[PDB]
């Protein structure tokens, strides 16, 4: 999903903001990789 | 020169206050900001 960077505190755990309670919720019991990618214009613009 | 509050005896609203504060990071350990929201603890010292 689209996220900004400066929010990227918001999915860490233990935070208390609205996206951790009512909006995704990360599941920690199976080995996960969050990763924060920023996708560049000129290949976005590729790719449609 | 940085001021400093204690509260005891005290009630507070997280989202009256996190309405106006867009958090970047946050480290802790022993504690977490959901249980800050949850439970009730003895005193709390705020330093800014
Ligand atoms: C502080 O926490 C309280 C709850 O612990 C939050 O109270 C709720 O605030 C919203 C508006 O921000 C209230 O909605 C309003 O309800 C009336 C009911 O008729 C409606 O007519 C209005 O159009 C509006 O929707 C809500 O009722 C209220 N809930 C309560 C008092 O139980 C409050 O938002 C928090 N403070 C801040 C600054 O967010
Ligand atoms: C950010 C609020 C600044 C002022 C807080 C001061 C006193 C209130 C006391 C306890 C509430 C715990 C703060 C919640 C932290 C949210 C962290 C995040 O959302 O990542
Ligand atoms: C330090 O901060 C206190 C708290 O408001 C203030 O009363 C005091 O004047 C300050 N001292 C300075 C700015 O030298």
């Amino acid at each position: 999903f689209a996220l900004p960077l400066s929010m990227k505190s918001t999915l860490a755990i233990g935070s208390a903001e609205a996206i951790s309670m009512f909006n995704y919720n990360q599941d920690y019991s199976n080995p996960t990789c969050r990763i924060h990618a920023t996708i560049n214009s000129n290949v976005s613009s590729s790719l449609n | 020169n940085y001021s400093r509050r204690v509260f005891t005896n005290c009630n507070y609203n997280l989202t009256k206050l996190l309405s106006l504060v867009e958090v970047d990071e946050f480290v802790c350990d022993k504690t977490t900001p959901e249980s800050l929201a949850t439970g009730c603890y003895s005193s709390l010292v705020v330093d800014w």
